[PDB]
This record gives structure tokens, sequence and C-alpha cells, in this order.
């Protein structure tokens, strides 16, 4: 569960990064990222009751 | 046509050599598709068969075609808008254009700006990602490692490379 | 895998992520380099 919603989190910073600058070159190397992931599992393992 | 074992250029990925020709279902009906793949890399590519001009999808140059770049790396310039949006925009796309003589011909203006005033932050990146594409491709031509491929430069630049 | 909505051209590329913890063979992870636990939840089931 937290790793989805932590997810979508990443599906709009996926979002926002190519609908700008150069469209042609691209690739998920680029579209990505770690920490709307990483924090969002790594908050649940720590903080959760 | 690329050949199974034909050595090619698809930008950004600097050079691949075609695994083959394949049917992979897009959508609807599925249309051959070439195959680009990159050890030094283990990405993966499908370029259509349909238009593969349209992709740039060039070929690595041949080892006749060093000199003539070479050339246009140590003299070469081409003058280039004031403020830095403009120009740091164009360099870049002539980047990810994959144009080993657009590349270079922008190498030699931005080295003679380097050392003379000094190349910004920017413009430097504009420099750095440009010769990495060069680098690569005589590795790919001349089947030299980037060692004595970066070697080459050495000579028509006047110091090393990094 | 990256593809064009109109280009037709694809682009697949495999990307990282960022790491997982693993359970232990006990059945408790570790996190910051201290042994925890993850306990049970109870609520109501879904539906009508």
């Amino acid at each position: 569960d937290q790793f989805r919603v932590g997810l979508a989190r990443l599906a709009r910073g996926v979002r926002e990064r190519m609908v700008m600058g150069s469209p042609d070159t691209l690739t998920p190397a680029k579209l990505v990222n770690s920490r709307p992931l990483e924090a969002a599992l790594r908050e649940f393992f720590s903080r959760s009751q | 046509e690329f050949r199974p074992g034909d050595k090619v250029v698809l930008p950004p990925y600097g050079v691949g050599v075609v695994a083959g020709i394949a049917q992979r279902s897009v959508s609807g009906v599925s249309r051959a598709y070439y195959q680009v793949d990159f050890p030094g890399s283990r990405s993966k590519a499908y370029v259509p068969v349909e238009a593969p001009h349209s992709v740039g999808l060039r070929k690595a140059l041949a080892p006749e075609e060093v000199p003539v770049i070479l050339d246009l790396l140590k003299n070469g310039r081409m003058p280039l808008p004031k403020q830095w949006a403009a120009r740091h925009r164009k360099t870049s796309e002539i980047l990810a254009d994959g144009n080993p003589y657009r590349i270079a011909q922008m190498a030699g203006q931005l080295r003679a700006w380097e050392v003379e005033r000094g190349l910004p932050d920017l413009d430097r990146q504009a420099l750095r990602r440009a010769i990495h594409l060069l680098a690569e491709e005589v590795a790919q031509s001349l089947e030299i490692t980037v060692q004595e491929a970066k070697r080459l430069f050495e000579e028509a630049w006047g110091e090393e490379l990094n | 895998q990256l593809i064009h909505k109109d280009t037709g051209l694809i682009k697949e590329d495999e990307v990282f992520l960022g790491h997982l913890p693993l359970m232990t063979e006990d059945g408790s992870f570790i996190i910051n380099g201290a042994d925890r636990v993850i306990v049970s939840q109870i609520h109501r089931s879904p539906g009508v």
C-alpha cells in the first residue's frame, strides 16, 4: 500500500518532466526518480505505529 | 537498411550495434522493428523500420572521416547569441541532435572561448557532453577504447582529454 | 519503456528505483541499523 501510494507520487514526478525540456530526446533514465518512492518506504518502516 | 551486426548511432545513445529485426506488438498490427543494443549501457532500443532516417538513426563514421572532423574540430567555429539562454539552448539541441560534424564544429568555438576569457558553468557541460559523443564515436569507428579514442583529440586540440 | 505518442518510436532503457528493506529469517527487518518489527493491523473488511 505504501509502495503504490508512494509510487503515484513518482508518477506525478514523471508527468512533469516529460511535458517540458526536449520531448524528442528522452529516456526513462531521465524521467523517473528515487526519493518519491525511497522516502515513501523509509517513512513507513520507521514512523508508522 | 541495417543488417545484424551493423554499427549504428541512435541519439543520444552514442553508438550501438544492431542485433537484428523483429515484429513487436505495438497497438494494432506489428510492424517490423530494428534492434539497437549498447553493451556499455545494458539498455535496449526499438527503431521502426518505416522511417529510420526520421529518428536520426545514422551510422558510425568510417575511419576515412577522422581527419575532416578533426580539422573542423581544431579550427572551425560558429557565432552564438550573447545571453546564456539562447546560446546554451542551441548547443544543447545540437548535442541531442546527434551530428558529429556539428558537435565538432561546435566544440571548436567552445574551445576557442574556453581558454580566452573562460567558459561559464553551463557551456562547460555543453563542451564536456560534446566531447563525450565524439570520444565514443571514435571508439566505434576505429575500434579503439575511450583511452586511445580520447588520445586522438590531443593532437588537434593542443591539450589532453579528461 | 518510454514510448512516443506520435513518432511510434520505442525506447525501453531499464532504470533504478531505490532500496527496499528485506525481512530476516525470524521475521523482523533492520531499519537504520536497529532491529524493528512490523506488527499486524486490524480493521473492518471492505464491502456493503
